[PDB]
């Protein structure tokens, strides 16, 4: 329900395993998704104790919702490293509050 | 690897 409302908060899912966050998964996630807009922030956060795909939160905040409904009509079903991606919208004020295990 | 698309 949440996912499918465009804010400019972009979630990425499936993009590495449960305890698979590399160092790199920033800059890689972050330069690529620049080219839907500009990205104000990249933020990682990793659900304790859940499922192989759904460990891993990737959240983009855009500057614009034009830049995140690019993003995630790109993003879904988007391989990454073998992985295929689920993309959705986020909540900004739950983003902002760090709330980030929602839905 | 960038790992996009791969």
């Amino acid at each position: 329900a949440m996912g499918k409302c465009p804010t400019k908060v972009v979630l990425l899912r499936n993009m590495v395993g449960a305890g698979e966050v590399d160092e790199d998964l920033e800059v890689e996630t972050k330069e690529e998704c620049e080219k839907y807009g500009k990205v104000g922030k990249c933020v990682i956060f990793e659900i304790p104790g859940a499922p192989d795909d759904e460990a891993v939160r990737i959240f983009l905040e855009f500057e614009r919702v034009e830049s995140a409904i690019k993003a995630v009509v790109d993003l879904n079903g988007r391989y990454f490293g073998g992985r295929v991606v689920k993309a959705c919208f986020y909540n900004l004020d739950k983003f902002r509050v760090l709330d980030l295990a929602e839905q | 690897k960038s790992r996009w698309d791969e």
